[PDB]
């Protein structure tokens, strides 16, 4: 699924990348100001060990 | 590109060339022999209001 959804949407990144142009690109200082910097997934996965992620197999031993 | 094109606008083309220490005519002066010729006064009757 992810790869099949990354897929699509790195084709049409490769499409929009194709329409830049240099020559018209104009630059605002309202980014700075105005809109939010970029920021990475800082997901950190923890408590590895609750009951919901005890496999059947041990829950049935269990 | 983007970032070229921004610096470009305040940029002008300088003019350097580059050339030799000394470049030496396409033909040198040729060496002139000496020859005696007596005084003459009519070289410059030709010359404005001449008297002959």
């Amino acid at each position: 699924f992810r790869v099949n959804s990354l897929q699509e949407r790195v084709d049409r990144l490769s499409v929009s990348v194709t329409q830049l142009d240099p020559k018209e690109e104009e630059l605002s200082l309202q980014d700075i100001t105005m809109r939010k910097a970029f920021r990475s997934s800082t997901i950190q996965d923890q408590q590895l060990f609750d009951r919901k992620t005890l496999p059947i197999p041990l829950q049935e031993t269990y | 590109k983007v970032a070229r094109r921004e610096i470009g606008i305040l940029t002008t083309n300088k003019n350097t060339s580059r050339t030799h220490k000394i470049i030496a005519p396409a033909n040198l002066e040729r060496p002139v022999r000496y020859i005696r010729k007596p005084i003459d006064y009519t070289i410059l009757d030709d010359i404005g209001h001449g008297v002959k």
